[PDB]
């Protein structure tokens, strides 16, 4: 498909993982790549978004310090690092993307993004 | 706020054909899956099936492959459950319940992520035959603690399929009121009995109605229970 | 087939530590998740991925694994924790859920309060004699009814049926209905239910006309 992530398992409270997200196409028409997560009972929720062509990076209060969105060198990966893990944290998490601007502020919301991943599981407990 | 209304389950008799509803609201109807779960009269649950959004994310049961199928319009937000072929031991409460769209990709040693909302459920009787119930009165004992308590009832004899249920006076009583589970007669029929324990010196004074219903009938009941001879 | 639970059924007080196993179908590595359900209610989830509580669960509910098992320990039962519970998994296109546990209160002994009841003379006129035996009240669920007539045992045409805990006392409750024709109820005299629990057996009866 489009988009795929990758890079979930199982961690202890405190520990680390980074998620990948490989894309498909050219990667010159994509505006925003972000990472959302949902867990059980709970909604979609936008974690961290990348505006590719400046490379500014915008994070969800509860993620803000622990999270980092990032690309390389290679244009068609992002990934997510997240250190300092909390049970709260386990939820499946999701890379999505979109080739049509929208204002920064509209970044975290589910229903500017036009594609997605099936999604990459993360559960943090003890 | 989300929401699972299951709706069209009742009567239906062996080899008929049955379609029940689940009405979904209060969520992205595409982000999730869902999922049939089944609880037979005083069983434990049994999955059935699940669908997510489009034909291709469906699966069964192997008590129930080739006899049901499992549709969705995403456009009035609501699955439905075609059961054909249907025997005895399909009789169960039909819930529906919301997954993840891609729970089986999820699927591993770490994750499970279960079934976050259920319905109400909605019964599936599936009656070969149909006999409205005999009600025959348990009279109170004449050797009553006169001070104390005494028992009277209703026996509830020879009908089919399940459910009855059973109030007293129209179920301003409900204090001390004990109905028992049906148990299935070798004959074939279901059989139980509603029992209250009352104070003794009531007897005289006081009225005591049992108020049976079987719905599958049409048949309601009303024996007034009164000291024997 | 489902999973077999470690305890198919357990009696607790309020405030003891409990725990339920679930067995997976041998070789089958699949996080499980845990329900609640109380009679006549849709189940809840409470633990999913093995050890994550849901949301609105209280934190005396914990899930961990056990070798290859899976366990569910209620740490300090309380009052609205007896019910059913069920664990679950998802292996490969099929989710299957555990055979399940009962989750009841310890409680005092009780004795049963015992009445017998004899056939109605509108059920006589049908051919058929239903004599019933009420255990009323009593814990715990075990107890024998053995039916008399003219002091012959029978066997072989009774049936019991037995309440669940009631709500407000956790006693239970037992019907026994020995199940006659009415020429054979009509040649005999004394009718007897004997109800043992522990040391105690007490038998109700009456003389059928009197
Ligand atoms: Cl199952
Ligand atoms: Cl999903």
């Amino acid at each position: 498909r489009q988009l795929v992530e990758s890079g979930g398992g199982l961690v202890q409270p405190g520990g680390s993982l980074r998620l990948s997200c490989a894309a498909s196409g050219s990667t010159d028409s994509i505006e925003y790549m972000t990472w959302f997560r949902q867990a059980p009972g709970k909604e979609r929720e936008g974690v961290a978004a990348l505006y590719t062509h400046t490379g500014n990076t915008y994070y969800a209060d509860s993620v803000k310090g622990r999270f980092i969105i990032s690309r390389d060198k290679a244009k068609n990966m992002v990934y997510l690092q997240m250190n300092s893990l909390e049970p709260e944290d386990t939820a499946v998490y999701y890379c999505g993307a979109t080739r049509k601007y929208v204002p920064v502020r509209f970044a975290l919301d589910q229903s500017s993004y036009d594609y997605w991943g099936k999604g990459t599981p993360v559960t943090v407990s003890s | 706020e989300v929401q699972l209304v299951e709706s069209g389950g009742g009567l239906v008799q062996p080899g008929g054909s049955l379609r029940l509803s689940c009405a979904a609201s209060g969520f992205n109807f595409s982000y999730y899956s869902i999922h049939w779960v089944r609880q037979a009269p005083g069983k434990g649950l049994e999955w059935v099936a699940y669908i997510s959004s489009s034909s291709s994310y469906t699966s069964y049961a192997d008590s129930v492959k080739g006899r049901f199928t499992i549709s969705a319009d995403t456009s009035k937000n609501t699955a439905y459950l075609q059961m054909n072929s249907l025997r005895a031991e399909d009789t169960a409460v039909y819930y529906c319940a919301r997954g993840y769209q891609y729970w089986q990709y999820h699927a591993s040693w770490y994750w499970n992520g279960g079934l976050d909302y259920w319905g109400q459920g909605t019964l599936v009787t599936v009656f070969n035959q149909i006999k409205g119930p005999s009600v025959f009165p348990l009279a109170p004992s004449s050797k009553s603690t006169s001070g104390g308590t005494a028992a009277l009832g209703c026996l509830v004899k020879d009908y089919f399929p399940e459910p009855v249920t059973v109030s007293w006076n129209s179920g301003a009583l409900t204090s001390g009121v004990h109905t028992f589970p049906a148990v299935l007669q070798s004959s074939g029929l279901y059989s139980l009995s509603s029992v209250v324990t009352v104070p003794s010196s009531s007897l005289g004074t006081q009225t005591y109605i049992c108020n049976v219903n079987h719905k599958p009938s049409n048949t309601k009941v009303d024996k007034k229970v009164e000291p024997k001879s | 087939i489902q999973m077999t639970q470690s305890p198919s059924s357990l009696s607790a007080s309020v405030g003891d530590r409990v725990t339920i196993t679930c067995r997976a179908s041998q070789s089958v590595s699949s996080a499980v998740a845990w329900y609640q359900q109380k009679p006549g209610k849709a189940p809840k989830l409470l633990i999913y991925s093995a050890s994550s509580l849901y949301s609105g669960v209280p934190s005396r509910f914990s899930g961990s694994r056990s070798g290859t098992d899976f366990t569910l320990t209620i740490s300090s039962l309380q009052p609205e924790d007896f019910a059913t519970y069920y664990c679950q998994q998802s292996s490969s296109s099929l989710i299957t859920f555990g055979q399940g546990t009962k989750v009841e209160i310890k409680r005092t002994v009780a004795a049963p309060s015992v009445f017998i009841f004899p056939p109605s003379d509108s059920q006589l006129k049908s051919g058929t004699a239903s004599v019933v035996c009420l255990l009323n009240n009593f814990y715990p669920r075990e107890a024998k009814v053995s039916w008399y007539v003219d002091n012959a045992l029978q066997s072989g045409n009774s049936q019991e049926s037995v309440t669940e805990q009631d709500s407000k006392d956790s006693t239970y409750s037992l019907s026994s209905t020995l199940t006659l024709s009415k020429a054979d109820y009509e040649k005999h005299k004394v009718y007897a239910c004997e109800v043992t629990q522990g040391t105690t057996s007490v038998t109700k009866s009456f003389n059928r006309g009197e």
